[PDB]
RNA sequence: GGGUCUACUGAGAUCCUCUGGUAGGGGGGCGCUGUGAUGGGGUAGAAGGUGGGUCGUGAGAUCCACUGGACCCGUCACA
RNA sequence: CGCCGAAGAAGGGGGGAGUGGGUCACUCGGCGUAAGGUUGGGUGGCAAAAGGGGAACAACCCAGACCUGGGUUAAGGCCCCA
RNA sequence: AGCAAACUAAGUACCGUGAGGGAAAGCUGAAAAGAACCCCGGAAGGGGGAGUGCAAAGAGCCUGAAACCGGGUGGUUAUACAGGGUGUGGCUCGAAAGAAGUGAACCCUUCCGAAGGAAAGGGGCGCAAGCCCUUAGUACGAGGAAGGGCGAUCGGGGUCACG
């Protein structure tokens, strides 16, 4: 099972993740970097920048600590912290996967959309995924 | 209880199961059927302090009454 | 004994049950009326026994007409609760029939045999 | 007494009786050798006698620490000399095979099968602390059992 | 006869122990029931799941309330005089010979059930 | 709770209805030890303990295996 | 008018009590600017009131728990946690 | 507990310069028959083996609970909670005492049916979100009845997983 998040909405792309999660069937994200926020520059940076301690960056994303900055960081906490609290909740954790581009060995095979997530279904004044690492600390 | 050796119990296969009586030290012989009276009580494991008696122990004529429970 | 109709000697009655003894061990045995009266209408069976002393008496005082009519050999035996252990079971049985005696081939054709006589006798 | 399953015959039992050595320290002894062939336990035990290796402890841990003496028995790390303990061990199965001697059996095919950790008897002193007080200065017994066979 | 499992099968019972019996020893071994006269106790004030305060309200079916778990009625004797008062008959009740009586005394004893068609358990 | 039947004094049938809970009042029930009795009974196979079935809303009752090694319950009334 | 009443009874007598430090919410006061302050009138809980919501909660709203089970609903809520 | 006092001495040991205050502590079986004798240690009513005796829980001696600790049985742990009851399970114990072969457990099939309570289709209306009559109090249903087929474990105890 896999979805494409291109052009969709972060949060609104979240929430059908979660009931895919609860259902309890692995599944996997691709070019998430291609999520959009609405919100000028400013404020979507700042709505996020308030949170920082330190800086600096020292390893393969595999971490999972209690500041993201990497692209595919980001997107877990807002997938995680959208989940149920209880034990479930953490081994349900476990069966996501996040990803920049698309791995090889899923190029084969079918993606599918969130309509609820469209970009077209905002005004506009969005910002893409990847340029939050640029400004929140990813090199990449 | 079973330490007065009023009791004895019987040992069928030497399995996981065991069958006790009331023996009579009296009546003075081997063959005396008498001092055997058969009661209905299979046990687990063997007791502790227990007094165990083969199979092939009881006299030929009440081997008929038992084995059938064996 | 109503349905009863031909008395057996006990020593005769004792001497199936170690044969239903021999049999449980490596042969088929039906344990439950309903079971063992199937046998008959299923013809599936060769050897039944019967306990004298059933209270109530008509679940199984009909097994000895239709078991007849199919002209398989039966026997009457004292005790249910002596079947029931020979059942292998710690409560009594009523009704038990003989699927295959197995390795009980040479005993059983005897006992079918000698107590004809009995029943020729008895009409 | 406890373990009845190999037929006694082969079996080799002796007690010991109200010694001084802390329960509190023995409790490594019955898991030292536990089902280890007397043999190399003999030495072992003489071995961490003259300290060539220490002993594991596994909870009672306190005041002892890491050696660099220890990895036969895998995450233990603390080891300590119980030799005023281990002295009775030694003595006690010195006593067992005697046993086993008087009974026909081999003495290097045998097995420590059930080896016996128990509260000793208590001996009543009071120490005398400050301030014209008394506290408690009881002086721990013990005994340990063994079983032996092949 | 069917209706006597139907009820207890579902309404099972709570083992209707004393409150905080989990925390100290000193009650679980005492291991039966007490009606806390506190303030700031809980199942006094019947908060959620804590295996709530016994009450009128849980009782079983006067059809069956009391009967012996194998339908009949229990009534216990404790010599052999006794047996002669046996109610109407063995059609109805069930007989728990005494958890004291001597075995020389039971022999006899147990024999003047079944000659009367009497059920026995402690047999 | 209130409106029909049997019993040398508690037991049944039917109908309506009422159903949180401290201070407090009231109704009824089990246990402990002794006394009188008591169709009565139980004991070298009791008591008790351990564990476990079964009854009872519960209060508790009651039972099975073992251990024990010499005295112990049911009913009523009484203290 | 309406309701309770001879199934379950206006008045009279009698046995036994605890209760005399309340608090808060709303509402109309006084004192004081004020106060989860104090001091009054009325109502309501709570005290001694579980159950659902308000995030947790004595008092806010819904609503008075003989028990088990089924169903429909209230105050509230209906992207996920749920 | 019974007066403090049932015991090798009790107003005794003892605390106090003193008038004074003031303890604790029963049971070997009937008969010591107190384990002769053989091995270890030096010894220990210590070990082991044998023996007495109904029985040795045989000197620390009737019976022998917990708090305790040790060996073992059965589950079970280093991504993670206090606990309990609770649903689903997994694995385990199940001799009797509970059901049960005179039928448990498990499958079907037929029937009755509380309140409550559908949907597809049809037609109409509303921008829409839906509703209205019909399909229908029908299918459905909490509960309860019959039959069949299957054939022996269930109920129950312990732990653990997750809700």
């Amino acid at each position: 099972v896999i979805v494409d998040a291109t052009n969709q909405i972060l949060g609104r792309m979240s929430t059908h993740i979660a009931k895919l999660l609860k259902s309890g069937k692995k599944v996997y994200v691709v070019n998430a970097e291609k999520a959009i926020i609405s919100g000028p520059r400013s404020r979507v940076l700042e709505g996020y920048s308030l949170l920082f301690t330190v800086k600096t960056m020292q390893n393969p994303y595999r971490q999972g600590i209690r500041r993201p900055r990497n692209p595919i960081n980001i997107v877990k906490r807002t997938v995680r912290g959208m989940l149920p609290k209880n034990k479930l909740g953490k081994q349900i954790y476990r069966n996501l996967k996040a990803y920049i581009g698309i791995p090889k060995e899923l190029e084969g095979k079918s993606m599918i959309r969130f309509d609820d997530a469209d970009v077209s279904r905002l005004k506009g004044k969005y910002i893409t995924v990847a340029e939050l690492s640029r400004l929140l600390g990813g090199l990449k | 209880m079973l330490k007065h050796q009023k009791y004895v119990y019987v040992d069928i296969g030497d399995q996981k199961k065991f069958l006790k009586v009331r023996f009579l030290k009296s009546r003075s012989e081997n063959n005396n059927p008498e001092a055997y009276v058969i009661l209905d009580k299979i046990s687990i494991k063997l007791p502790r302090n227990a007094k165990v008696i083969k199979y092939e122990d009881l006299p030929a004529e009440v081997k008929d009454k038992l084995k059938l429970k064996l | 004994p109503s349905y009863v109709k031909f008395e057996v000697p006990q020593e005769l009655a004792d001497k199936v049950l170690e044969a239903v003894k021999k049999a449980k061990d490596s042969g088929k045995i039906k344990k439950g009326t309903n079971e063992t009266t199937k046998a008959v209408e299923r013809s599936q069976a060769k050897l039944v026994v019967i306990a004298e002393d059933v209270q109530p008496e008509e679940i199984v005082a009909h097994l000895p007409l239709l078991c007849e009519e199919k002209k398989i050999p039966y026997v009457y035996v004292p005790s249910k609760k002596s079947l029931g252990e020979a059942c292998g079971l710690q409560v009594a049985a009523a009704s038990v029939a003989l699927m295959d005696p197995g390795e009980a081939k040479d005993l059983v054709d005897e006992i079918v045999k000698r107590v004809n006589e009995i029943k020729g006798k008895s009409s | 007494y406890p373990i009845l399953s190999i037929p006694e015959d082969k079996l080799a039992k002796a007690v010991i009786k109200n010694i001084d050595a802390s329960v509190r320290d023995l409790y490594n002894v019955c898991k030292a050798i536990r089902g280890m062939n007397l043999k190399e336990a003999r030495e072992f035990l003489n071995n961490v006698l003259e300290e060539k290796e220490a002993l594991p402890f596994w909870r009672y841990s306190h005041g002892t620490s890491h050696r660099s003496n220890i990895s036969r028995k895998w995450k233990v790390k603390s080891g300590r000399y119980p030799k005023k303990a281990i002295k009775y061990v030694l003595k006690l199965l010195d006593n067992a095979e005697n046993n086993a001697n008087s009974k026909g059996l081999d003495i290097d095919n045998l097995k420590i099968v059930h080896i016996a950790a128990h509260k000793g008897l208590v001996l009543k002193r009071y120490m005398t602390r400050a301030f014209g007080r008394s506290t408690r200065k009881y002086k721990y017994l013990s005994h340990i059992e063994v079983i032996l066979g092949e | 006869k069917p209706a006597k499992k139907n009820m207890k099968s579902p309404g099972k019972a709570i083992k209707f122990l004393r409150f905080d019996w989990d925390k100290y020893y000193r009650i679980g071994r005492q291991e039966r029931w007490r009606k806390p006269r506190g303030i700031d106790n809980a199942i006094r004030l019947e908060l959620k799941g804590y295996q709530p305060k016994v009450k009128i309200g849980y009782r079983t079916d006067k059809q069956i309330r009391g009967l012996h778990p194998s339908g009949l009625r229990p009534i216990l004797v404790k010599s052999v005089k006794d047996l002669e008062a046996f109610a109407k008959g063995k059609q109805d009740v069930i007989i728990i010979i005494s958890s004291t009586i001597g075995l020389r005394k039971r022999i006899e004893l147990i024999k003047k059930a079944e000659e009367l068609g009497l059920k026995i358990a402690n047999r």
